[PDB]
């Protein structure tokens, strides 16, 4: 209706119009044409300039005009290496399969080119959340092994008596 | 904290745990404490699935935590859960989860010697070597199964008695890391 | 409560795993000033 029924319309054909490729900014009056909201009221044409397209993480500032912001986005493999690289560095933590379909086109191209550098937790939902693959330390064993592993229950063993052993076999 | 006590749980959690108790372990690792809703969002994992490896850590002992109540800003209760790792304790769990492996190791070599080697096709049961001359039928001149009156192989049980043995000498190479590293934390 | 048994010193759910360890650890002579035969 009345502001909030006009200010959406600019933000989904924004969106529509990047998918055409056309990444020259637009003017807050060019875009309104389009949207079929030249009416729009005054002090949302101000409220739209100095808090809507700047708050944004869509909406890029460019000398004066407004153009989306497909850099933050991954849209190419080498992209996708790097934000996952930094969430590990930086401790950010993974993302979902989703939110990279969405930013990355044909995703899986990127997904499948990377092969294992990518961590695939399936969450109960079936969504998928990727991690980097830190290549510093791998280690693995057989499932033999790793059975046998979980067949030695340790919860089930008090301080004292876990402690005992290491004594018990003199070491 | 001397750095090889860093290296050591590092070298463990990589080898017989996955990648989220490894991730946690590096929080702690470079804070001494760090809140359990810190590490939370940092690490985006569920509730229940940050709980779950923190069970787990707890449960091996690899890390301790201490519960601090304090009152908010707004006056509700607060209670923070502060974990740390425990070193003095964590070199004891390690040296408990790899010596019973080596006893282990040491019971499969008298393991091998009491398997039973006698079973019958017919039941799919395995029958002890002292047992087979229990069923032993001198009419028939041959070992044969009480059960099933048929006859008791003994050539199917000696596949699977060397397959063990090729597990001794690799475990030992493997685990060298491990061992090399313990050393060099006995200070 | 029920089937289940909850310590309190803060509260955790007690197993009936939880418990077999310490009984398993009480000594033979123990269970004698229990009132209960050990054997
Ligand atoms: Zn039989």
């Amino acid at each position: 209706g009345y502001k909030f029924g006009v200010l959406a319309k600019i933000v989904n054909y924004m969106k529509t119009r990047h998918q055409r490729g056309d990444t020259h900014p637009l003017t807050l009056d060019e875009i309104l044409d389009e949207t079929q909201h030249l009416d729009i009221g005054l002090k949302q044409k101000q409220w739209l300039m100095t808090e809507a397209l700047v708050n944004n993480p869509k909406i890029e500032v460019i000398d004066g005009k407004y153009a989306f912001k497909p850099k933050y986005n991954v849209r190419d493999k080498k992209a996708l290496l790097r934000l996952l690289d930094q969430h590990d560095q930086r401790g950010l933590g993974g993302i979902l399969l989703e939110d990279i379909e969405e930013a990355l086109p044909n995703s899986q191209k990127a997904v499948k080119a990377l092969g294992d550098q990518i961590l695939f937790v399936n969450r109960p939902d079936k969504k998928k959340i990727l991690f980097f693959n830190d290549k510093s330390c791998q280690f693995s064993v057989d499932e033999e092994f790793q059975k046998l592993w979980r067949s030695v229950t340790v919860d089930s063993m008090d301080e004292e008596k876990i402690e005992e052993y290491l004594k018990r076999q003199g070491i | 904290v001397p750095a090889a006590l860093k290296r050591l749980a590092k070298y463990v959690i990589r080898g017989f745990y996955g990648i989220e108790h490894a991730l946690a372990l590096d929080i702690l690792i470079r804070n001494s404490c760090v809140k359990e809703e810190d590490m939370l969002e940092l690490l985006k994992f569920d509730r229940k699935q940050l709980r779950s490896v923190l069970n787990n850590l707890k449960g091996d002992k690899f890390i301790k935590c201490r519960m601090r109540v304090e009152t908010a800003a707004d006056g509700k209760t607060t209670r923070h859960n502060y974990y740390f790792i425990n070193y003095r304790t964590l070199v004891n769990v390690v040296k408990y989860k790899l010596d019973h492996m080596r006893r282990r190791i040491e019971t499969d070599e008298r393991d091998s010697t009491n398997r039973a080697s006698f079973k019958c096709p017919v039941c799919s049961s395995t029958f002890t070597d002292l047992e087979a001359n229990q069923l032993f039928d001198p009419m028939t001149g041959t070992f044969r199964c009480t059960f099933c009156h048929t006859e008791v192989e003994e050539d199917e049980s000696a596949m699977p008695k060397k397959d063990a043995r090729t597990l001794l000498a690799r475990f030992n190479e493997q685990i060298e890391p491990i061992y090399a590293l313990l050393r060099e934390t006995e200070d | 409560s029920g089937l289940e048994l909850y310590a309190e010193w803060k509260k955790i759910l007690l197993s009936p795993e939880r418990v077999h360890e310490i009984f398993k650890r009480i000594s033979d002579e123990e269970c004698f000033v229990l009132g209960m035969e050990p054997r």
